[PDB]
């Protein structure tokens, strides 16, 4: 206390509390989980319905930010909104200035710059908000990144984003990665989050999945999710 | 043209140990004068006076913006401003209005304010300096006044003849001008004293 | 910025500037040199310790050139230092673009100076806390003048700044006069910086700058090393 | 104008000779275009006069902002990026011929800078309004690493053929040595033109001239 | 002692300090890492290890060693999203040396235009110090290997071997020990001495997976980031 | 942001000004100074506040600013806070002579800089000028003036004057000992080494801890006259010789 104002001042041990008040804020949403496989990378995220609140279909948090880019937010809301604005801004100035579509390394540091740019001034606070970065290129392969609310970005082959953080990564770890191919895992992701979130702290939840890859031919799109329907299925098979 | 719309001339001559400059009196439009007592030879400190010739207007904003240049700068500094620092003053006012430009050309003539010692320039109207050891002229009526001075011009001159060298220059190139004329004013300063006479010159 | 520009200095009730006599105490806890004119040239020197074995002496320098014939020095922090170095460095090119002609050494601290007033007025900012001391050998007479954080400038025969300021000032009034030679003037100038050094002088725990009227010079620490035999 | 410029095996001359004009009347007998700009670099203006002299004392100023920050010697590549860089964002306006040269750690190097922004490394330039007699004395006896007396024979040799060939020129020959140590400047170096003396005496004696008024004022 | 807003912002205390610059060296310390720099006679080592906590996390993501130019790394310690804002400036200003003088900027000439900067942060009172440290090495001509420092304080000098991080005091005496018992200088001499100066701190004798080396030296002056195959050739040579 | 204002605007509670009179009592502390005109020419005295052997004192001009070729000016307060004032006010004085080509009247000269003065008291929070100053000089309409400046931007006309808080004394010695217009230049000078004798408490009145510079009126230069250190002395000599004289009735 005394020092955990303003984000321009140091506490006297050497770090700043508004950054790690915000950090925790992300921390009271709901779960968003990310992996990719060998040649895509498949998205899911935990939505909850309270009690009717809106028409199903409605404030999806799988935005989409380029033809070959996706995210996956949590946290804070309307917040995620504006840094989606902020990315699909990005990507149309190297369209325009370079010709050709953006890559995933260049994306991730132009936008946590931004990020970090509202961590040094007494005047704005910082974000609060967490995501996911997906993509795909034939040139590139599936590339997954990851931004905190500080600003630190880089890679992972799967990560969750929520309440269930890190009991929700234990059984990541516990699947293969190199040899699937991402149908498999879009059944595989359903029972992640079926796993997780008993029904005593929300008894109605309601699943998204999106999904780039080889597949999609590179384009970002939603999965067929009235189509096909082998995620609810699947992931009910764990009753014992 | 605009530098022949009131005319005038400016010379200044190096002597031994003394400096002598001189210039024109008439203010006239193209045709009709108005007046024989329009200044062009203003003082800058002691021992040390500047000529403006060409364009009327230019020559009395140019002195004025010269002197709130130069009274700030004897008063920042406690002595004196020597004459290569003048030079250089003045250059650089006319380089600002690089292409809205003063329609001016200066002459400048002065002593050491520690010796005897000289000082002679001239500049361009977008602010060349030029030194010489000589005379340095400048209006519409130059090429009488290169005549004159290639031909009556001698190194190591006393203050009389000095006087008489000039005097005949002055004399015989503005009478060969037309747009310049009606008296003669010489000023011809030395270590000790200024002697400032007027000549009798044709008034027609 | 928003536009705040707000002054964090004001007047005390007592009438007083507390955060420039804040400054003056950071100034006070600097690194320790003198400076002396004395009737050819100007002699300064400073205190360099390096404060392990690890450090490059040939990389960070004290005594720093302005022009061919200005020499500059500080007692106070490092980094604030550098910065109205180069605002002078500029600062001098004005006056040989405007007059083509090398400006005098009571003309940078007339301009110096009034950077640095204005600065402790201005809104937003702390005043600098680095004093000077700035030399120059212009029309014959050498020059020797001392600012402070505070925005005034002096005029001094002999001084010294940093620490031991006051022990240094009671030497310099007893050993100096009025006047000297340029290689009298070294002999003292190391005589107390050896007063307030620690116990081994070489070639790197000072380094010593001059004023000649052939022009501004920085010596090398060849013969800092060879002026060292007969110390102090 | 004519000036002119060569790198033998060691170093670089330059030259010029000192008339400038005004319309077709000789304005100055002995003008200066040579000029400072660091220790091992000078340049060589023509055209605008004094265009030429406001760019080559801004440039000569940055430089010694930048070798007194870094402590150490200036680049002959770093004034040609300044001036190239200034004269093409004034489009032009600024008429200025320049030959650039100096000796670096790399080496000597020669330049020539045109008015628009054009720069171009060639081992002999001549500019000016004589620049062609000058080039053609290059052209016929130009070789590869010559002495340093071959190519002062060599420059004092071209800058007259544009004395004696070109109206605007004319003058006393200035030359510049610069080598890796040694820097030479001569202000004259070879007079080809001399004054007829004077036949009549025309002195009249003091009391020829008619005077209105008189005034004294003394002074300290 | 508190004296007005001594505590908060960048003003003078009535001692002379000032204690938001000095808290900031004390936020390099929560990175928890640790980076060695020796200049030898004709080359520069660079060495730093890494944690890698998570199987999920990648590899290629982590490393610290960041290419400036073609002849300048750097190793970046603190906290890593002020670090990586560190570099952009420090590319971005590299670059415009290019454009304005032509030639190559020395490493020397580089760090006084990032501690120039790191002053405004410091000189003025609305914005924060940027809490990570600089280190550079480089070739010059004539004079040979180089490796300098910046700090958030913005000062900068040379040095022969110096190390950063945590463990500066336990390090710094153990290169004290070293460098002054006329030691001669090879390129595996140099190489050896920074792994073992490492490995005792730190007391590990680690695998050749979680450190870095970058190198440059005056047989091919492009800076380089090793392999973990060579890097393993010389963790076995010092395996007597 | 809004906790770190630190309100140098607001009147006081009382209803006056709070932050003004702050820094009215700074002037009164380090620096004693004073003028006196009756008749034809005025004077100047200053006060060496530091004396200190190892000064250069190459200025060979000090305290008394000479601002034009008619006037100058003695200051008083913060040292540097004059020099932006002393540049100001020399380029108000210089712009008005090429507006008109006349030189400026002392009246308005004045009028100029107090209306700067005022200016970061009325708004801003700027911190004010702790300046007071003197004015001394020649015109047209009046010829020898004096006038007291303030920091709040208030001035007027003077005849005698007062800067320090030693010299508030003074006002009492220049109630006692002031006339009517009988200047002659040496009880104008010999009344100044009698008011620094009493206020300063230096004693013996040193040569070197005073200065006096005067302004005479030429047949068209207005001297400004800055008087060695030679002939300080030998009024010194006198005004002992006087004190020494004046004793004998008791």
């Amino acid at each position: 206390t005394g020092y955990d104002l303003s984000a321009s001042t140091f506490s006297p041990d050497g770090r700043v509390f508004q950054v790690e008040y915000a950090m925790k804020a992300v921390e009271n949403s709901s779960t968003a989980i990310g992996i990719r496989c060998k040649d895509g990378v498949v998205f899911g995220v935990e939505k909850l319905v309270l009690s009717k609140l809106y028409e199903e279909g409605s404030n999806k948090r799988l935005f989409n930010v380029d033809r070959h880019v996706g995210m996956a937010v949590a946290g804070l809301l309307a917040d995620a909104r504006s840094l989606a604005d902020i990315a699909r801004e990005e990507a149309s100035n190297f369209r325009s200035n370079f010709g050709y579509n953006i890559p995933l390394k260049h994306l991730a540091d132009r936008v946590a710059m931004y990020v970090h740019a509202y961590t040094l001034y007494s005047a704005v606070r910082p974000f609060g908000c967490s995501f996911m970065l997906g993509s795909y290129s034939v040139n590139d392969g599936a590339q997954l990144y990851m931004i905190d609310p500080s600003g630190v970005s880089y890679g992972y082959w799967g990560c969750a984003i929520g309440k269930a953080r890190q009991a929700a990564k234990t059984e990541i770890e516990k699947l293969q990665m190199k040899e699937m191919t991402c149908r498999d895992i879009v059944k595989e992701v359903a029972k992640i989050i079926y796993i997780v979130h008993d029904e005593v702290k929300d008894k109605a939840f309601e699943l998204e999945l999106s999904w780039v890859g080889e597949l999609t031919n590179g384009r970002h799109e939603i999965v067929p999710k009235d189509i096909r329907e082998e995620a609810e299925k699947y992931a009910k098979e764990s009753l014992k | 043209s605009i530098m022949s719309y009131n005319g005038g001339a400016v010379m200044a001559m190096k002597g031994k140990n003394c400096v002598a400059i001189a210039a024109d009196r008439r203010f006239g439009i193209q045709a009709q004068m108005v007046t024989t007592d329009f200044q062009k030879i203003f003082p800058m400190g002691d021992r040390l006076y500047i000529g403006l010739a060409g364009l009327a207007t230019d020559v009395q904003t140019v002195a004025q913006r010269l002197k709130f240049r130069l009274n700030l700068y004897e008063l920042k500094e406690g002595r004196q401003i020597k004459p290569y620092t003048l030079m250089s003053m003045v250059a650089n006012l006319l380089y600002e209005k690089r292409f809205g430009p003063y329609y001016t050309e200066p002459v400048i003539a002065g002593l050491d304010p520690k010796t005897f010692k000289p000082f002679i320039c001239s500049l361009d109207l977008i602010g060349c300096p030029m030194v010489t050891d000589d005379f340095v002229v400048s209006g519409t009526c130059a090429e009488q006044m290169y005549g004159m001075c290639e031909s009556l011009w001698e190194p190591n001159m006393d203050p009389d003849h000095l006087f008489e060298t000039i005097s005949q220059a002055m004399l015989n190139a503005v009478d060969r001008d037309a747009v310049s004329g009606m008296g003669v004013i010489v000023h011809i300063i030395e270590k000790d004293k200024i002697t400032t006479r007027t000549l009798k010159a044709r008034m027609d | 910025e928003r536009g705040y520009s707000f002054s964090l200095t004001t007047f005390s009730p007592s009438g007083k500037l507390v955060q420039i006599e804040y400054a003056l105490a950071a100034v006070a806890g600097g690194a320790p040199s003198v400076g002396i004119k004395a009737a050819n040239g100007v002699v300064l020197a400073t205190e360099k310790k390096q404060k392990s074995i690890l450090y490059d002496e040939r990389s960070v320098h004290k005594v720093e050139p302005i022009t061919k014939h200005i020499g500059l020095v500080y007692s106070g922090m490092g980094p604030d230092y550098r910065v109205l170095v180069h605002r002078a460095r500029k600062l001098a090119q004005q006056y040989y673009l405007v007059y083509q002609e090398p400006i005098p050494t009571a003309q940078l601290v007339q301009r110096v100076a009034s950077v640095m007033q204005e600065y402790t007025q201005s809104g937003g900012v702390r005043p600098f806390g680095v004093s000077l001391l700035i030399c120059g050998w212009n029309e014959g007479r050498p020059y020797l003048f001392q600012s402070d954080p505070s925005g005034a400038y002096f005029a001094w025969k002999a001084t010294a700044m940093g620490k031991n300021y006051v022990n240094g000032k009671t030497f310099l009034e007893k050993r100096y006069n009025e006047d000297l030679e340029l290689e009298d003037a070294i002999h003292t100038a190391i005589l107390t910086l050896k007063e307030s050094f620690e116990g081994q002088m070489t070639e790197d725990n000072i380094e010593v700058g001059i004023c000649n009227e052939a022009g501004f010079r920085r010596l090398t620490p060849t013969e800092v090393k060879d002026y060292l035999a007969a110390i102090a | 104008t004519t000036i002119a410029g060569v790198v033998y095996k060691d170093g670089i001359v330059l030259g010029a000779d000192t008339r400038a004009t005004e319309g077709m009347v000789v304005a100055d007998k002995n003008c200066s275009k040579i000029h400072f700009i660091s220790p091992n670099i000078y340049c060589c203006g023509a055209g605008t006069a004094a265009d030429t002299d406001m760019t080559t004392q801004l440039i000569s100023s940055n430089l010694e902002l930048h070798s007194l920050s870094t402590g150490r010697l200036p680049r002959v590549v770093t004034a040609n990026r300044m001036l190239k860089q200034m004269l093409f964002r004034y489009q032009g306006y600024i008429g200025a011929a320049l030959v650039l040269g100096g000796v670096d750690v790399t080496g000597p190097h020669l330049y020539s800078i045109y008015p628009h922004g054009s720069t171009d490394k060639l081992p002999y330039v001549t500019m000016g309004s004589g620049s062609l007699a000058a080039m053609a004395v290059f052209e016929d006896k130009f070789r590869p690493d010559m002495e340093e007396e071959e190519a002062k024979n060599l420059v004092s040799e071209a800058i007259a053929a544009g004395i004696f060939n070109d109206l605007g020129s004319g003058s006393n020959i200035d030359l510049c040595v610069i080598s890796k140590n040694k820097l030479d400047f001569l202000r004259p170096y070879t007079v080809p033109n001399k004054k007829g003396t004077r036949l009549g005496r025309y002195r009249c004696e003091k009391g020829t001239t008619a005077v209105l008024t008189e005034k004294i004022t003394p002074l300290e | 002692s508190s004296a007005g807003f001594d505590r908060h912002i960048t003003i003078f205390s009535p001692e002379g300090r000032l204690y938001q610059v000095e808290y900031a060296f004390k936020a390099i310390n929560q990175g928890g890492l640790t980076s060695v720099a020796v200049r030898g006679k004709d080359c520069a080592v660079i060495v730093t290890q890494k944690k890698v906590p998570d199987k999920l996390l990648d590899s290629s993501t982590v490393t610290h060693l960041f290419k400036i130019t073609e002849n300048i790394g750097c190793v970046m310690t603190g906290m890593t999203a002020d670090s990586r804002s560190q570099v952009q400036r420090a590319r971005y200003e590299a670059a415009n040396w290019k454009y304005k003088y032509g030639y190559e900027i020395p490493v020397d000439m580089l760090c006084k235009r990032i501690a120039d900067i790191s002053q405004v942060y410091t000189q003025n009172a609305e914005m924060r110090p940027l809490g990570c440290c600089m280190i550079l090495i480089g070739i010059d001509e004539e004079q040979g290997p180089q490796v300098y420092k910046c700090d958030p304080a913005g000062y900068y000098c040379g040095f022969k071997a110096t190390a950063a991080g945590v463990k500066q005091t336990e390090s710094t005496s153990f290169l004290e020990k070293k460098v002054k018992k006329k030691f001669d200088w090879t390129f595996e001499q140099t190489v050896e001495t920074a792994i073992t100066c490492l490995s005792t701190v730190l007391s590990i004798d680690f695998k050749p997976s979680e450190i870095e080396v970058g190198v440059v030296t005056v047989e091919n002056p492009k800076f380089r980031i090793l392999t973990e195959a060579e890097i393993d050739a010389h963790l076995v040579a010092l395996a007597e | 942001s809004r906790r770190y204002d630190s309100r140098t605007t607001i009147f006081s509670p009382e209803g006056r000004l709070y932050q003004v009179e702050y820094a009215m009592e700074a002037i009164g502390h380090a620096g004693t100074c004073l003028g006196i005109l009756a008749n034809d020419g005025v004077l100047l005295a200053a006060e060496r506040r530091n004396i200190h052997k190892l000064l250069d004192e190459v200025f060979f001009s000090e305290k008394i600013y000479k601002l034009n070729e008619d006037m100058a000016c003695s200051v008083a307060g913060i040292t540097s806070d004059a020099n932006v004032l002393t540049n100001e006010l020399r380029l108000i004085a210089q712009r008005y002579l090429l507006q008109y080509q006349e030189p400026i009247p002392c009246e308005q000269l004045v009028t100029a800089l107090c209306d700067i003065k005022q200016a970061y008291t009325q708004f801003g929070g700027k911190r004010p000028f702790g300046v007071s100053l003197l004015y001394i000089g020649w015109d047209k309409h009046y010829g020898f003036q004096l006038y007291q400046s303030d920091p709040s931007g208030n001035y007027g006309g003077w005849k005698a004057t007062c800067i320090g808080n030693n010299s508030a004394a003074a006002v009492s010695m220049l109630k006692q000992d002031y006339k009517e217009g009988e200047m002659t230049l040496k009880s104008a000078l010999a009344l100044a080494i009698k008011v620094l004798n009493k206020t300063m408490d230096v004693s013996k009145l040193s040569a070197e801890k005073v200065e006096i510079a005067t302004l005479t009126r030429e047949n068209g230069k207005t001297v400004i006259r800055v008087l060695k250190q030679k002939e300080v002395e030998q009024l010194i000599k006198k005004h002992e010789e006087e004190e020494a004289k004046a004793e004998r009735e008791k």
